């Protein structure tokens, strides 16, 4: 509310500074010291919760009390036809603006930390399980022999992508708590380009093997041919390729820049930004999230069309993908909304239950990666006998 | 995701 009032004390200024004549000078005048006025009954974050009546809460109102009196100064001029003069006295009291008032806005909000804290909680409890757990995954399958089923390589494939992206968590936890990017360039660009990666190789290895569950149930006898692992391999390699045509440009166009007292990582699109952004932001959605599920849909929709233990592990196998699948859905589609609504429904940004329910269900995104390994663990006997026997 |  008060950095908004802030916002159009400066805003109004440079109206002044670039005006004509005293009826606009004057209208800008008048919106400032409303502005003031509303910032005055404000507390600020410096000041969180002290005495309605410290020195220093006394001494901040009236810095505003002083701006204005010099307000209504310089409105006296523009009343009076005196515009050049309403102007000069509009450059001084950006200064005494400056002077006195300054030094108590900048902080944070008590709310916004609670959520930094908040995020970098779940955060770092996502992290210490996902990465873990998909370690483990990824060490299991290796090791034993005994694992090498062509849907348990593209869970390898999962799992990897699922861990890379775990390990970029606790930067993104600094990050929020000290407001700043501290890590350098080349790790902004490993950061960002990491968690694209994740979300097409995780969304086309669930096609190929939801792709993959189709061809074993609908079309056994050909499946012998094209169902081996080092296909599988092959194709994990593919996916990996392939969403290199969406991971490598964003490697590039990632970057780190310094801005408004502090350091932050993002992408520059070329000129324009706000249209080629939002290019990129419709094809992660189409061609990482809706095309690829009317995929996985068909393939599901046409198995709803041989021994006793291999049609009971066909279906458990089965059922296992279409829950991870499903899993996977529930985490993702919150947020995949969001962003759509976000960067086309002008909505508002700055609220508290907004904000925070955004953040808190990014992190329902990547959960999704903390998730997946006791999805497996919990569906896949195999899977879950590993994991309470190694202890 | 996402980002600036
Ligand atoms: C949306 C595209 C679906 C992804 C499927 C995929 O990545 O498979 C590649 C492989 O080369 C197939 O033979």
């Amino acid at each position: 509310d008060l950095e908004d009032n802030w916002e159009t004390l400066n805003d109004n200024l440079k109206v002044i500074e670039k005006a004509d004549n005293a009826a606009q000078v004057k209208d800008a005048l008048t919106k400032m010291r409303a502005a003031a006025l509303d910032a005055q009954k404000a507390t600020p974050p410096k000041l969180e919760d002290k005495s309605p009546d410290s020195p220093e809460m006394k001494d901040f109102r009236h810095g505003f009390d002083i701006l204005v009196g010099q307000i209504d100064d310089a409105l006296k001029l523009a009343n009076e036809g005196k515009v050049k003069e309403a102007q000069a006295a509009a450059e001084q009291l950006k200064t005494t603006r400056n002077a006195y008032i300054q030094k108590y806005l900048g902080a944070r909000s008590a709310s916004s930390l609670a959520l930094a804290i908040a995020i970098t909680a779940l955060y770092s409890a996502v992290c210490a399980v996902g990465l873990l757990g998909n370690v483990l995954v990824m060490f299991g399958i290796v090791r034993y022999t005994k694992m090498k089923t062509a849907t348990n390589i593209y869970i390898f494939n999962l799992a990897l992508a699922d861990a890379l992206a775990t390990s970029t968590l606790p930067f993104q936890s600094a990050k929020y708590l000290m407001e700043t990017w501290p890590f350098g360039e080349l790790l902004c660009k490993a950061v960002l380009s990491i968690d694209y990666y994740n979300m097409f190789t995780s969304i086309f290895t669930l096609t190929m093997m939801s792709v993959d569950r189709y061809i074993a149930v609908c079309h056994p006898v050909k499946a012998l041919d094209f169902r081996t692992p080092a296909k599988a391999k092959l194709i994990n390699i593919c996916i990996w390729v392939l969403a290199s045509g969406v991971g490598v440009p964003i490697m590039v166009m990632a970057v780190t820049r310094p801005r408004d007292g502090a350091v932050v990582c993002m992408l520059q699109f070329p000129s324009p930004s706000w249209y080629w952004d939002t290019v990129t932001k419709i094809c992660v959605f189409l061609f990482a999230f809706v095309v690829p599920i009317l995929i996985i849909t068909v393939c599901y929709g046409l198995m709803l069309l041989g021994s006793k233990e291999k049609d009971r592990s066909l279906r458990r196998i089965t059922r296992m993908v279409l829950v991870v699948v499903g899993a996977f859905v529930v985490c993702w589609a919150p947020i995949h909304i969001f962003v759509i609504v976000w960067t086309l429904v002008d909505i508002d940004r700055r609220d508290p239950l907004v904000v925070a329910a955004l953040h808190l269900c990014i992190a329902l995104g990547y959960a999704n990666s903390s998730l997946n390994p006791v999805l497996y663990a919990f569906l896949d006997e195999n899977f879950k006998r590993c994991f309470r026997q190694l202890c | 995701y996402x980002f600036f």
